[PDB]
């Protein structure tokens, strides 16, 4: 199997405009939303049909209760941060947790928090400690690091539980997540050569330009990998043409174990 | 999913005892031990979630995630360790599964056994005759009566703190005419040297 | 705080050919905080039937969204995507550059 | 700083009667739980409340309902009692539901017995038996015995009082009652306790010993139709004086 990841995000907002939720949580496998909860629906619900089909109503009912508890803990935690930063107005608090199962079989795990969209606290599950970015974080770090049982619980969850959930969801969603749609690749002129790929899945792809068999990264413009809307992706890369000398340019594309070369005549 | 622990264990004061808990779960988010004295509320003892041994006072708790087993180790047992010990496992959905509990019975170390069966004084408000088997060593077991009109309680440990003195006793009573302390504990195996004071004329 | 202004990219689902049905996409990304207003335009006016993904989360704590609508491209019809955010003083219009 | 407070400690109910158990915690905890404990099995969750404003069923919700009235309080309602609801009920709380390692703080327990008819309810008969003179001369100690017999259900608290003060040193009370007729489902119970003192203490004629059993039984609004006296909640005691 290729590399895969499972991640859960929380967002709290302290003074949201009317109608907008003070709390949202979304889970992802790779790029795919799999679950969603917010303080307006107050229900945890599937976001992918293969989650809805493989997890019984008692799963959703239970995690709905757990996310209502998270919603309240996030409100309290954000109230305390904003008081300690001495900040008025609307501020955000975010959490991200997850793991990756790499192609070679190795694993990774991560857990971190942000305040107003900037790193705040970062967990190291090998040294069993929290990195604090400022003195407000440093106060929280002290309280959390005094609870060594909870550090050990988080290490176990990242290393064993998260990877087990990920393998379970990967099997649920295998028709979607383990498929391969190769790219359709073309070269155009607009003076620069554009190497364009579309229709591919998974989104991970590597496109570059080589000039007389040499790669010059600082000369290449790299487009983003963008969703096409139908479950596949598109991307591009461009390089500027030298009007004073001929050169042999080639677009190189790697995707899911297959390499492609388009030599420009 | 299930969790299993022995129903009861008996050990001697001063010794060591290991209470085992094995579990079969889908997912594992940590294992708890609680103590519950008879008639009281469980109270938290320990939590393990990675492999290894954790010490706290005379109690240690061990966990092996790969064999799905934990033990609670109590060293230098005291009478006050007599209690039930409950293990509980948090499963993949963070719900606790509780073991049925292990009742730990501690045998006091009786320094100077003086086994005897005494007749207590009648109460003017009661038709019962009452007999006390007392001061025997902790290896003696007291069996239930075989006569329906004779009532025999199980042994109980009493502590006279002022004298740092412990003793076992069991009580037998009946309102039957044929009842006598000389035969009250006839269904138990009692020490050969048990003292039977003579009845009055 | 540090507020991040949205990156706005307009593009078709498939390589566009005039007279062939397609989807026009507006992918808005990299912005913080999460409140945002997005409209697709035809010849400078707002398209009514426009769909979008749920708010999505990136690991650098920013957000992204995809807005899209079904259309058939023609020679005379100009398309854009208009975005408003706390980081922008006036709405930002990005034209579909084919 | 009381922790978890639940009430009542004891209650007898007739089949079909309604009952509310109360539970409050003063620990500013978010999560609260109601469990039942029965012989031979682990605790079973009835209902829980992950946070103020939400509740959900546990493993055995049928025949029960709950109210998370506010952050502190979580009540358990038995609308129409069934004999299978005879049990010991524990309320518990924890800081929140997300603390993987978070422990439960338990209340003191509520013992409920549900009966088809209250005619099987009896208070204890209580009697005290003075020490054996042979024991006093053989050991220089003196053991009094208290017998509480014939009571049902097993809702009793036995205590010893020496010179008007409750004592615990030198006391041993059976941890479980004896069934007077072991075969019968509804057997009445017996309970013995011992108080052992020095012979010098027993031989002071002004020392006063009392054994007291608090029985938890019927209330004013339980209906009583039997010929014998209504078995209400009451204290039964017996006494003895030291003997020179």
């Amino acid at each position: 199997m290729r590399t895969h990841s499972l991640r859960y995000f929380h967002l709290g907002v302290s003074d949201p405009i009317h109608g907008v939720p003070e709390f949202i949580s979304v889970g992802y496998v790779d790029s795919h939303p799999i679950t969603t909860y917010d303080s307006v629906t107050r229900q945890k619900e599937p976001r992918a049909p293969w989650m809805a089909e493989n997890l019984a109503p008692d799963h959703w009912e239970r995690y709905t209760q757990l996310l209502r508890g998270w919603q309240q803990m996030f409100k309290v935690e954000l109230k305390r941060l904003q008081r300690h930063y001495n900040h008025s107005g609307s501020h955000t608090y975010q959490r991200m947790i997850g793991c990756e199962l790499l192609e070679d079989g190795s694993t990774t795990g991560f857990l971190q928090y942000a305040y107003d969209g900037q790193d705040f606290l970062i967990f190291n599950k090998d040294t069993l400690s929290w990195l604090a970015v400022d003195n407000v974080a440093h106060t929280i770090k002290q309280a959390w690091e005094a609870n060594q049982h909870e550090l050990l619980y988080q290490k176990n969850w990242l290393e064993e539980e998260c990877i087990a959930w990920l393998k379970r969801f990967l099997e649920y969603g295998k028709d979607t997540l383990q498929r391969t749609e190769p790219p359709l690749v073309r070269v155009n002129r607009k003076t620069a050569l554009f190497c364009k790929a579309h229709g591919f899945y998974p989104p991970e792809i590597y496109m570059t330009w080589m000039k007389n068999g040499e790669e010059i990264v600082q000369e290449i413009d790299y487009g983003d990998i963008l969703p096409s809307g139908d479950g596949t992706y598109q991307a591009w890369a461009s390089i500027e043409l030298d009007p004073q000398s001929s050169n042999l340019y080639s677009c190189h594309v790697e995707h899911s174990g297959v390499h492609m070369v388009l030599q420009v005549p | 999913q299930n969790i299993d622990q022995p129903t009861e264990m008996t050990a001697t004061e001063g010794a060591i005892v290991q209470i085992n808990c094995t579990y079969q779960t889908s997912g594992f988010n940590g294992l708890f031990w609680y103590q519950q004295h008879a008639g009281e509320a469980p109270t938290f003892l320990s939590y393990n979630v990675l492999d290894g041994l954790e010490e706290k006072g005379r109690f240690s708790s061990f966990l092996s995630r790969s064999k799905g087993y934990s033990y609670l180790l109590l060293k230098e047992l005291q009478m006050k360790d007599s209690a039930s010990y409950l293990c509980a496992v948090k499963d993949s959905n963070y719900q606790l599964i509780w073991g049925a509990g292990t009742k730990l019975i501690i045998k006091p170390d009786i320094q100077n056994p003086d086994p005897a069966v005494y007749q207590l004084r009648d109460s003017k408000s009661s038709d019962k005759s009452v007999c006390l088997f007392t001061d025997f060593d902790s290896q003696t077991n007291v069996s239930q009566s075989k006569d329906s009109d004779v009532y025999i309680t199980d042994k109980c440990v009493l502590d006279m703190r002022s004298m740092d003195f412990k003793s076992n006793s069991a009580v037998a009573w009946s309102n039957k005419s044929d009842f006598a302390c000389a035969n009250a504990f006839n269904n138990s195996i009692i020490p050969e040297d048990t003292f039977f004071p003579s009845p009055e004329s | 705080m540090i507020q991040r202004t949205p990156k706005i990219q307009v593009y078709s689902r498939h390589p566009a050919e005039n007279g062939k049905s397609n989807f026009l996409n507006c992918y808005v990304s990299g912005f913080h905080p999460s409140d945002i207003e997005v409209d697709l335009l035809k010849n400078g006016e707002r398209i009514e039937k426009v769909e979008h993904s749920d708010l999505s989360f990136s690991k650098d704590w920013s957000f992204y969204l995809l807005y899209y609508t079904e259309f058939t491209p023609t020679e005379k019809d100009e398309y854009a995507c208009r975005v408003n955010h706390v980081t922008l003083s006036q709405p930002k219009i990005v034209k579909w550059d084919r | 700083n009381a922790g978890v407070t639940q009430t009542p400690k004891f209650q007898v109910l007739k089949t079909g009667q309604s009952m509310t158990l109360q539970c409050a915690q003063d620990m500013n905890h978010n999560s609260m739980y109601w469990y039942r404990q029965d012989p031979g099995m682990g605790l079973r969750l009835i209902y829980y409340s992950a946070s103020e404003g939400t509740t959900d069923k546990g493993e055995v919700p049928n025949g029960y309902n709950v109210s998370r009235l506010n952050k502190r309080e979580f009540s358990l309602r038995l609308e129409s009692a069934a004999p299978s609801q005879t049990s010991v009920y524990f309320c518990a709380s924890s800081v929140w539901t997300g603390e993987g390692s978070g422990e439960l703080f338990f209340g003191e327990g509520s013992r409920l017995t549900v009966l088809e008819d209250l005619k099987n309810v009896f208070p204890p008969e209580v009697a005290v038996f003075e020490p054996s003179e042979a024991e006093i001369s053989h050991t220089q100690k003196a053991t009094l015995v208290c017998l509480a017999t014939g009571f049902y259900p097993d809702h009793v608290e036995l205590s010893w009082w020496v010179n008007g003060k409750e004592v615990h040193s030198g006391v041993c009370t059976d941890p479980q009652p004896l069934k007077e007729q072991p075969a019968l489902n509804d057997s009445r119970y017996a309970l013995s306790s011992r108080l052992r003192v020095s012979a010098t203490f027993w031989q002071n004629p002004r020392n006063h010993f009392r054994c007291q059993v608090q029985f938890y039984g019927l209330s004013e609004n339980d209906e009583w139709t039997q010929d014998r006296a209504k078995p209400v909640t009451q204290i039964v005691s017996a006494e003895a004086w030291g003997r020179a």
